[PDB]
């Protein structure tokens, strides 16, 4: 009402030479916009709240292993790799033979069980830790990689162990530029060189994560490798607190909008400005 | 709305494939890297979201600092309009005026202002006969 009376005062000249349908056209548009924005608001609040629900359910019960799980992947049943060979768990190759049961023979000889190629959780990590130790023992054997692996901190080692699991130690050794700079402990120039390679162009996702791990010597790109980093999404509930703003001023915002649609159409730039100022005060 | 639809998009991928089957022993981790990627896109969001609160007052201030250029140009224009009302050849549109003002570019605000007068004179002096050049000089001055 104050805006109507103010509008007519500060704009229209003359003693009652006009009607008040701005008021009504203005009450109705407000009913429209408060409803629309309010519904859309509640829809959002429901969505983050049932989302938050599935996250509270997502916490149930309760490291290089999570690393190698992430880019390579964990399988509890036998499958085939990119080259189609026989593999189980994390990158553990039973046989390169096209034979279907040649893998089952090797696995059963490895884990010491009669399984058809279906394995339990712990055995996945056992075969992994085993594959790793073996890869580490081999690096120390290799005279091109050994000084580097000795140089690096545990985290960056885990990165080198990762490159070995993909490319094979013989493959990691051809990196002599990148490896030299890695032992010289200049991590940026090392990362810039690692970026240039057939290894990058082929799998520049994994290669990108390994590289920023070499850089930062940190697990973040990839000790946060625990699914507990998912627990961190829990603190992104802050949206719930942001609403309390958006909605508190929702009504006010819709008033301006209703009035702006209705009264302002025929007004100068300067007119809308000052009228809006009156409206806000 | 693009970034919040990108977040909602991965927030959708999270909900979708978190319920999928049950155990999720392996793959949901292969999704978690996509939600780890979600965390980076969520930092992109907070980066834009934080530089919004910085934008508004810097903007709101810049309209005040440039006020003067506007208020001079409304009177300089008004003058040219009045030349046009005396004789048919002397018309001008806000188009030509703005087009002239663009040339000003291609104590800062002072300079941009001083240039305004000098460029408006320099151009439109030519569309007027000697009498009005002299009226125009004295008025604008």
């Amino acid at each position: 009402i104050h805006f109507d009376r103010n509008f007519y005062q500060k704009m229209k000249v003359g003693v009652n030479p006009r009607s008040p349908g701005y008021f009504i056209d203005g009450l109705r548009a407000l009913v429209k916009l408060v409803t629309a924005k309010y519904q859309d608001l509640q829809e959002n609040q429901r969505f983050v709240n049932v989302g938050l629900e599935k996250l509270n359910e997502s916490v149930l019960k309760v490291n290089i292993f999570e690393m190698l799980r992430i880019d390579e992947g964990l399988r509890l049943k036998i499958y085939k790799d990119t080259e189609g060979y026989y593999t189980i768990g994390i990158g553990h190759l039973l046989t390169k033979s096209p034979s279907l049961n040649a893998a089952k023979s090797e696995l059963d000889k490895a884990i010491g069980r009669n399984t058809n190629g279906v394995i339990t959780k712990d055995e996945a990590e056992k075969l992994f830790n085993q594959d790793v130790d073996a890869a580490v023992r081999g690096i120390l054997r290799n005279a091109k990689l050994k000084p580097v692996y000795d140089s690096l901190d545990a985290v960056r080692r885990a990165a080198l162990i990762n490159m070995v699991f993909q490319m094979g130690e013989t493959g990691v050794a051809g990196f002599t530029n990148s490896l030299r700079m890695l032992q010289q402990k200049r991590w940026d120039e090392a990362a810039v060189n690692l970026a240039k390679s057939r290894w990058y162009n082929q799998t520049p996702n994994r290669a990108k994560r390994v590289i920023t791990t070499f850089r930062t010597g940190t697990w973040d790109a990839y000790i946060s490798l625990v699914k507990s980093l998912t627990f961190e999404k829990e603190r992104w509930l802050n949206t719930t607190k942001q609403f309390s703003k958006t909605s508190q001023e929702l009504i006010g915002n819709c008033i301006i909008s209703s009035i702006y649609e209705t009264y302002f159409g025929h007004l100068n730039e300067r007119e809308r400005a000052d009228m809006l100022v009156i409206l806000k005060r | 709305t693009e970034y919040k639809l990108k977040l909602k998009n991965l927030e959708k991928r999270l909900l979708e494939e978190l319920n999928n089957s049950q155990g999720n022993m392996l793959e949901n981790d292969e999704l978690m890297v996509t939600l780890n990627n979600l965390k980076k896109e969520a930092m992109n969001i907070e980066k834009k979201l934080s530089e919004s609160e910085e934008f508004f007052p810097q903007f709101d201030n810049l309209v005040e600092e440039y006020s003067i250029i506007g208020k001079h140009s409304v009177k300089i224009f008004s003058m040219l309009e009045k030349f046009g009302q005396f004789h048919w050849f002397y018309g001008i549109s806000i188009g030509q005026f703005l087009s002239c003002f663009k040339r000003v570019f291609i104590t800062r605000v002072d300079e941009i202002l001083w240039l305004l007068y000098q460029e408006v004179y320099c151009q439109f002096s030519t569309a007027l006969d000697k009498k009005f050049k002299m009226i125009m000089a004295m008025t604008m001055f």
